């Protein structure tokens, strides 16, 4: 199915820099724009730019763009991220994903989420913060219902998704546009909110669902993706 | 008007000779063609042909 | 993409086609649109 396979991982000291590739299989490479987006030790994710690689259009954080560079080469169906004079703000876990399908009814943008994901390369140097989840732990045995919270500093565009991530492995879209359940995701999950608070809910609990659970706001723009610590749920 | 379908063209020799183009494989933002109407425009012409009408 | 907002509209048809060697045959395929095509009488 859709994959995106990234290169190897290092180390570093704020001043110096790094490059990283990621490569597509299972779609046409070249029909969707890439994220890049990292995720800081004891941090949570922040977004680089995407690059559409159909277009070579891209859109570079205001924090990113004098620094960073996305190329794409289309034969290769690979995407690439160089980061020079690394910052504390610089030393996570770097994912590449693709956005999602086109809506039927969306504005521009609306699919800006991360549909799918890479695994995620290593890089680190020194230090940043967002939106805040709670409970930072929730422990419930299977079939209890959970319910996870997200405060933003920020108001919403009802650009707001939530990930599952199981530690190691690439991260997965739950739910997109505040309650737009993913495809291949259960009714048992649902979302709601506005404004600074959104929330979301897993009716009756499987094994399958403890992970880390992320929300994000996400747009067009540079500062617009932004996403919270994360809610553990954990099985007892 | 607009076809957001980055397809190729999967080309069978069928001949002897003579080339098919068939289809190859349909990537890209997969939504239905559609077009599009500035819809003031349409509202407020529309309303001229009523006049006439 | 799951579900199913597209409806298909097109079918991964395959058949064995007549090609510039008359006589042995090749399995091809190709993607037509559910407009084009109709049932008779995978199917
Ligand atoms: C919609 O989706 C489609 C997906 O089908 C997508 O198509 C890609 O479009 C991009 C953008 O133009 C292409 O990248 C360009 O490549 C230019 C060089 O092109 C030549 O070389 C290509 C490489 O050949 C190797 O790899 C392919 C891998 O797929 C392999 O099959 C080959 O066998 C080979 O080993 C080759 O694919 C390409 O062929 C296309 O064109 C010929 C006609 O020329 C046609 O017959 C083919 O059917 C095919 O469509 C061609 O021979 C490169 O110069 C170019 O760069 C410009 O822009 C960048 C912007 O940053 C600058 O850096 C640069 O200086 C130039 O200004 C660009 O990178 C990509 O290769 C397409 N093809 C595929 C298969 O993905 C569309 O982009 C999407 N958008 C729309 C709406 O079209
Ligand atoms: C139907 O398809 C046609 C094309 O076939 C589209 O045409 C566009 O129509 C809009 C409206 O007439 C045009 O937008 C206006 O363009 C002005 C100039 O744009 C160019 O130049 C500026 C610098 O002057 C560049 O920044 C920009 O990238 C362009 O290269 C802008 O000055 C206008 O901006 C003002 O109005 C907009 C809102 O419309 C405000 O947001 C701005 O702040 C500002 O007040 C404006 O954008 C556009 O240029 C036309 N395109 C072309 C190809 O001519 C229709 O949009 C399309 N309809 C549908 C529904 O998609
Ligand atoms: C062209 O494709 C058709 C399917 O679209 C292929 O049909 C297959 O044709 C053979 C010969 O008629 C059938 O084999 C016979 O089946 C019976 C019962 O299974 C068995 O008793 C015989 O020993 C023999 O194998 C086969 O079943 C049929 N397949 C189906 C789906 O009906 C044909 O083979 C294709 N030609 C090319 C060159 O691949
Ligand atoms: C539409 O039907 C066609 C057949 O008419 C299917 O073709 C199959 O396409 C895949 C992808 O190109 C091929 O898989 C690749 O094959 C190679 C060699 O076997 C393998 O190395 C790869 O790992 C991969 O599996 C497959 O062989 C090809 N089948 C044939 C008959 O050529 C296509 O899958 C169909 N699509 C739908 C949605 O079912
Ligand atoms: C079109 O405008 C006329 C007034 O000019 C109005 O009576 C009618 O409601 C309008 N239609 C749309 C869809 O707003």
């Amino acid at each position: 199915q859709v994959q995106l396979v990234q290169s190897g991982a290092e180390m570093k000291m704020p001043g110096a820099s790094v490059k990283v590739s990621c490569k597509a299989s299972g779609y046409t490479f070249t029909g969707n724009y890439i994220h890049w987006v990292r995720q800081a030790p004891g941090q949570g994710l922040e977004w680089m730019g995407w690059i559409a690689p159909h277009s070579g259009d891209t859109s570079y954080a205001q924090r990113f763009q004098g620094r960073v560079t996305m190329t794409g080469d289309t034969s290769l169906s690979t995407a690439y991220m160089e980061l020079s004079r690394l910052r504390s703000d610089d030393t996570a876990v770097y994912y590449c994903a693709r956005g999602p399908f086109p809506n039927y009814y969306g504005p521009g943008s609306y699919w800006g989420g991360l549909d799918f994901w890479g695994q995620g390369t290593l890089v680190s140097v020194s230090s940043e913060i967002v939106m805040t989840q709670s409970p930072a732990t929730l422990s419930v045995s299977l079939g209890e219902r959970a319910t996870l919270s997200c405060r933003t500093s920020q108001n919403v565009a009802y650009n707001f998704a939530w990930y599952q991530q199981k530690p190691g492995q690439a991260p997965r879209l739950l739910i997109y546009e505040a309650s737009s359940r993913a495809t291949g995701t259960p009714a048992r999950f649902s979302g709601s909110g506005f404004g600074t608070e959104f929330t979301l809910t897993i009716s009756s609990m499987q094994s399958e669902d403890f992970a880390v659970y992320y929300c994000q706001q996400y747009n067009n723009w540079p500062s617009p993706f932004t996403f919270g610590p994360g809610t553990k749920v954990h099985i007892k | 008007c607009t076809r957001p379908n980055n397809n190729t063209r999967k080309s069978i020799r069928i001949g002897p000779g003579q080339a098919f183009y068939a289809t190859g494989d349909i990537i890209g933002d997969i939504r239905q063609a559609h077009c599009n109407v500035s819809k003031a425009t349409w509202n407020e012409t529309l309303g001229k042909v009523v006049k006439q009408l | 993409n799951i579900t199913d907002d597209m409806r298909g509209e097109l079918k991964n048809c395959s058949f064995n086609m007549t090609t510039e060697l008359r006589d042995k045959k090749q399995k091809v395929y190709s993607l037509f649109y559910r407009l084009d095509v109709v049932q008779i009488n995978n199917k």
